[PDB]
C-alpha cells in the first residue's frame, strides 16, 4: 500500500483504502486468531484464499 | 687571512627525514591535508548527515540539496 503514496494517491487516500481491509492480527492473549484493519505496511489482497 | 678550519654544524635529523626536508614539504603538506579533506567533502555528499551538518551552509547551493516536497507524499 506505501508505493501507491506519492505516485497515485495521497496518504490519507491510500490510509482509507487500507483500512477499508482486513488482516490477520498477532493472536491475542488468550491465543485466538485476530484480525486487524490494514495500514500502509500490508500487500494488496487478493480475491481468494487459495 | 686563511681558513685552516671549517667550522660546521650537522643539523637535525633522524635517518632519511630531515627538518629541512619537511620545512621544504610543510605547505604542501597542508594543501595535500586541504586537498584530502575536499575529497571526502566530495564522497560524502548523498549523505544526509554532512548534508544537514556542514554541505547547506553553502550561500547559493543551500537550498539544492533540501527536499520540497509536502508531508502527504511520503509513506514514512
Amino acid at each position: 500500500w506505501r508505493t501507491l503514496v506519492g505516485v497515485s494517491h495521497t496518504n490519507e487516500e491510500v490510509r482509507n483504502m487500507a483500512e477499508e481491509f482486513e488482516y490477520d492480527d498477532e493472536p491475542d492473549e488468550q491465543g485466538n486468531p485476530k484480525k486487524r484493519p490494514g495500514k500502509l505496511s500490508d500487500y494488496i489482497p487478493g480475491p481468494y484464499p487459495n | 687571512a686563511y681558513t685552516s678550519h671549517l667550522s660546521s654544524k650537522t643539523g637535525l635529523h633522524f635517518g632519511r627525514l630531515s627538518l629541512r626536508s619537511l620545512t621544504a614539504y610543510a605547505p604542501n603538506l597542508m594543501l595535500w591535508g586541504g586537498a584530502s579533506m575536499l575529497g571526502l567533502f566530495v564522497f560524502t555528499e548523498g549523505w544526509p548527515k554532512f548534508q544537514d551538518t556542514l554541505y547547506k551552509k553553502i550561500p547559493l547551493l543551500g537550498p539544492t540539496l533540501e527536499d520540497h516536497t509536502p508531508p502527504e507524499d511520503k509513506p514514512n
